[PDB]
């Protein structure tokens, strides 16, 4: 079912698959997708955290993580080299080409929302 | 920038895959060409995949701990057996193992090793019956002051060295006969220790002769610190009196004035080092107990072998001889996949031999690139008698523009440029780093040394966020006491120092920790040092 | 199958019930349920996010969302008025016994763990 | 703290209900006793559960924008209907419904109003053809300065007013030969107009005349104040001139030197208050156009109805008379739950009536509440003798002691002694505060004292609070211009400043704001002000 989310950019999911593919879309953030278990984990980048956030800065941060988010389910988290990122679990059987395109999205407004948080700090 | 870890929706337009993918169906260029047993696909789209033999073994890093040493000789026993110890150039290990490639780089054969083995699993198991700059050029410095000479270990591995090596020197008295060889066994007979310089000197000669790198962590102030031997950092200090410091499990600093943790982390011993192109020059295999370089990549090189009598030690001898003869098979049966985004890059990640290889069996798919090596190779010594005729008498007069005009003819591609610039960067080619090292800073007519110069402040400022990932950051790191916010903090900042392209860049990484790192003063201070130098 | 997670300490699930149960254990966090549309949400609290945290413990608590921390799926958040907030979310159907008991466990844990980088700040 | 949104494990010992949840089955101890028709349910495990009747309706909250308060008599006419408008003892409107209420208050009959709106719904639609501190004292002190005194719509009030008051007064001659009555009306005759102070001071004698609250939100160099014109706030002021002000759409502010917004939200006119227990004393009639009183409660209380002709208006006065008749009918069928950990607690959140009707019915249930009511009752008239025949001469005299003692050996548990605390609170008895003004910051030998005094300085605490919060957040959070960072700031400054119990506390509210608020100057000087004033 991610093969034919695939499908509809011409592209196909390449044979002798491994670990990491990574799609770079026509406008905004490259999209990283790592595969699981029985599933494919899709992330967005957004730099490493800076130092001397604001506190409100930290808190708008924080809240992207509300059960309740307009984000919902994208989370955000820092990786252990300290990069901020955003993140979503797509799960074989349960999602589909329709749910997998809300989830890039969902990664795309949130990075389009925060990106100018950081960089002017 | 990679993560490390341990309503309708308006449509996306259109999307590429970010690296090079092989897309529909795929021909072969060329099947298993050479000794390296080159393969070629090549997809509809362009994406040529290289498949090749995994590179040749040309290391063996040792990891110290315990006494168990007495397995060893298993090994290498494996490896005369198979018929691959000539081919070891280089030899790495730490703590206990830090003795045991001593004796080994020092030429002494298989059979002969194992007999001292058995006189010293005695001798190893008694010594546990006995038990600005860093620290490390305040030790480079401490030797010669207040250290008891030669002691029952120290003579032992003094003399153990001295019998290989000047053996090695008579077997070949081809090599004797030249002068610098001559000198050497001249300094041995008096009296003297291997050194690693000579180690190194001699390894050029005889293939039995191998380098040597004895690693080793000292804590001081609670603050585990990094310490090489090496034939670069301590070229004429003596081969013996090193790994025996490194047996020193942890060992007096003599207060001279102004997992767990005996584990060297397998990484810090294993070699930096810049090749022209995405392929890897060799392998290393890895004896433990109990271009990332990654978990992945190392686990698939390091084979793990899982008061002592004479008998079991023999057994030890023989599990390792075994696991270290399936291994080596098996490696001989595994691969590297390398993608590309074109046929012309995958020809440019090929050095000449294998370039010519492919070159026999499928010579119409290659004929471009034989062409452009050809006239790179021929360019490159133009320009070296340029620059070695001008030392006759740092000025660029016309027999260097004239070569470097050729060079800047052939780099047509963004691919072949960046091929160029790296090749003109072998810190091994004198001639070539003595113009590079002119033009530091200048702005030149020349796109290759325009790109070769930039090339050159990139490897720069590695080599400084190295040494300082090697200094500020590891004692840190892995101070025992350590909170996990502190962690995080410089488990960033080696992030930072990893992509670090510009000083400016070297800067944030070392104030991002001034300016937040909890006394929870010294990694401070130490970094304050190293962000006020240049 | 809450009610049967319940009933392990002589509790009932209580009629009328309505928006939030709040249960106090012997030892550590009060644990606050809400009830969703099919499942309940556990929460714990942590208190308001400090004024002047250093960057290191920012990225300690951003690092609690990594999708492979040991504290999954429990997540970290702030609510609306700025509370510091983990919780984790329990399905009707899905999840049982075992596996409310073990949210339980990750949120004592997280809360444990986190509770002492505020307060000294 | 509630949380506000819009490998093994092992074990956890024994965990209760945080809060009184009833366990097991329940008998019923009182059914339903009263005109509030008190019920009471009692559990195994002690919990009580009461149910009670929704409290009376006392207040009329209007909501203004638009023009369409032609429809505002469809309400008028509903409630007299179903005749609870004696019932009402308070209004509030902001905007275009701050006429309305005027009009009201001022004690205008439900037919009367209308032919007066059917001359308005010209005059309210040709006003549409027309069209330290804070910003409040600064109104409060503009308005006897350049203003002009008197226009159509303030005449027409003045005027509409006077009539309904004065007429009103002459239909209860009883009251007018008070000698205070006597004085307003001679007042009124002589040209004035009516003031909130004896819209009030009326109220209290004449059932037919409201008090009168109206809100409104000027902005100011972008950013929107909340302005209240109320009897406590603006007691001279003429309710004519008020109404009229917040007619002012956005208005001009003279320039004098040193969802949308028109919207004044909800619950800003609502009032805060203390309430002795967990019930709510009364509800309100909200009517809206397109003990946190919580958004759910609120929708509870709103009913929401959905150039102008004649007949159209007749219409949108026949749509709200029949919403605000089935409401009122379902809110007479609906209940309010509370539920205790024990009986004694929810007989103290009873009032000394409802006590009383339980008492009539089930007198085994509450024999003891009512001796210590009595007790209570008799201590707290017998400790204001001794205050009153003080001031016949500060000092605690034995008399006050000796009544002291009598409410300190009633508190023989948490829950009754921070319910003879509370009653000893009570704004509106003169005398108790007399006393604990005089106690403020003393040690004193009686527990109910100490409670009481206690209990007093946390409310100082959180009128600051609410001072605060309307003055430096409201404006700032309700800024167009403000980044979401910047409001969650804020929204957490809300939060810190409702669980305010120490200055202490308040003051670390407004520091989290200078430090951390990014000027992307003024809420910030603001806050600073705050801070150093006592």
């Amino acid at each position: 079912m991610i093969d034919t989310w695939l499908a509809q950019w011409g592209l196909r999911l390449p044979s002798s698959n491994d670990a990491t593919l990574r799609l770079q879309p026509a406008e905004g953030p490259e999209l990283v997708m790592e595969r699981l278990e029985g599933g494919w984990l899709f992330v967005v980048e957004l730099g490493l955290v800076p130092s001397g956030l604001p506190l409100g800065v930290i808190l708008q941060l924080l809240q992207v993580n509300s059960p309740f988010s307009s984000l919902a389910p994208v989370k955000l988290a820092a990786d252990d080299a300290g990069r901020l990122v955003l993140w979503a679990e797509a799960r074989d059987g349960v999602d589909d080409v329709d749910a997998l395109n809300r989830l890039h999205d969902r990664l795309r407004e949130g990075h389009s929302r925060l990106v100018p948080l950081l960089e002017p700090t | 920038g990679s993560s490390l870890r341990q309503k309708l929706p308006e449509s996306v337009s259109d999307v590429r895959f970010s690296s090079p993918q092989g897309q529909g169906e795929s021909r072969t260029l060329t099947d298993s060409a050479g000794p390296r047993q080159i393969t070629l696909r090549q997809f509809e789209n362009g994406v040529t995949e290289l498949q090749l033999s995994r590179p040749p073994l040309t290391s063996l890093v040792l990891s110290g701990g315990g006494a168990k040493g007495a397995a060893y000789p298993g090994a290498m026993l494996a490896l005369e057996e198979k018929g691959m110890l000539d081919g070891i150039r280089s030899m790495s290990g730490s703590s206990a193992g830090g003795i045991t490639a001593a004796l080994l780089a020092s030429g002494m054969s298989p059979a002969a090793f194992k007999t001292l083995s058995d006189k010293m699993d005695l001798i190893s198991l008694l010594d546990s019956s006995n038990k600005i700059g860093g620290f490390s050029e305040l030790l480079l410095n401490v030797l010669p002051r207040i250290d008891s000479r030669a002691e029952p270990l120290e003579r032992l591995l003094r003399d153990e060295t001295r019998k290989a090596v000047l053996g090695q020197i008579a077997t070949h008295p081809e090599v004797a006969r030249q002068p610098t060889v001559a000198a050497i066994a001249s300094r041995l007979q008096s009296g003297s220790g291997v050194t690693f310089g000579d180690l190194d000197r001699l390894s050029a000669y005889i293939p039995q002769i191998k380098t040597l790198n004895i690693t080793g962590t000292a804590m001081f102030e609670g603050r585990p610190q990094l310490v090489v031997f090496n034939a670069s950092h301590t070229p004429d200090l003596e081969v013996a009196q090193a790994a025996h410091i490194s047996g020193s499990f942890p060992g007096v600093f003599q207060k001279v004035s102004l997992g767990v943790m005996i584990n060297v982390p397998v990484p810090e011993m294993i070699d930096k080092n810049f090749d022209s192109g995405p392929l890897r020059r060799n392998d290393n295999l890895i004896l433990e107990f109990e271009q990332l370089e990654g978990l992945e990549e190392l686990r698939e090189q390091t084979v793990v072998v899982p008061t002592m009598p004479d008998e079991i030690k023999a057994h030890l001898q023989e599990r390792l001889q075994e696991r270290v003869g399936e291994h080596l098979e098996k490696r001989l049966q595994a691969s590297e996949r390398h993608t590309f985004a074109s046929l012309d890059e995958a020809l440019l990640a090929l050095d000449d031999s294998m370039l010519t290889s492919v070159a026999q069996q499928n010579p119409e798919i290659t004929d471009g690139a034989v062409a452009f090596r050809q006239k790179a190779r021929d360019a490159f010594t133009e320009l070296t008698v340029a620059i070695v005729s001008a030392n006759g008498l740092l000025k660029l007069d016309e027999a260097m523009r004239s070569a470097l005009q050729r060079l800047d003819a052939l780099a047509d591609t963004p691919e072949r440029l960046a091929w160029l610039a790296a090749e003109l960067n072998h810190a091994d080619n004198v001639d070539h780093q003595q113009l590079l090292d002119a033009m530091r800073g200048q702005t030149v007519q020349s796109p290759v040394l325009a790109a070769a110069l930039a090339e050159a402040q990139r490897r720069k400022v590695a080599v400084i966020a190295e040494n300082i990932r090697k200094e500020v950051i590891f004692p840190s790191l892995y101070r025992p006491g350590q909170p996990d916010s502190n962690v995080a903090l410089l488990r960033r900042a080696e992030e930072q120092l990893r992509h670090a392209t510009s000083p400016a860049e070297i800067n944030q990484a070392l104030n991002d920790i001034v300016d937040n790192y909890s006394a929870r003063s010294t990694t401070v201070e130490m970094a304050k040092a190293w962000r006020n130098k240049e």
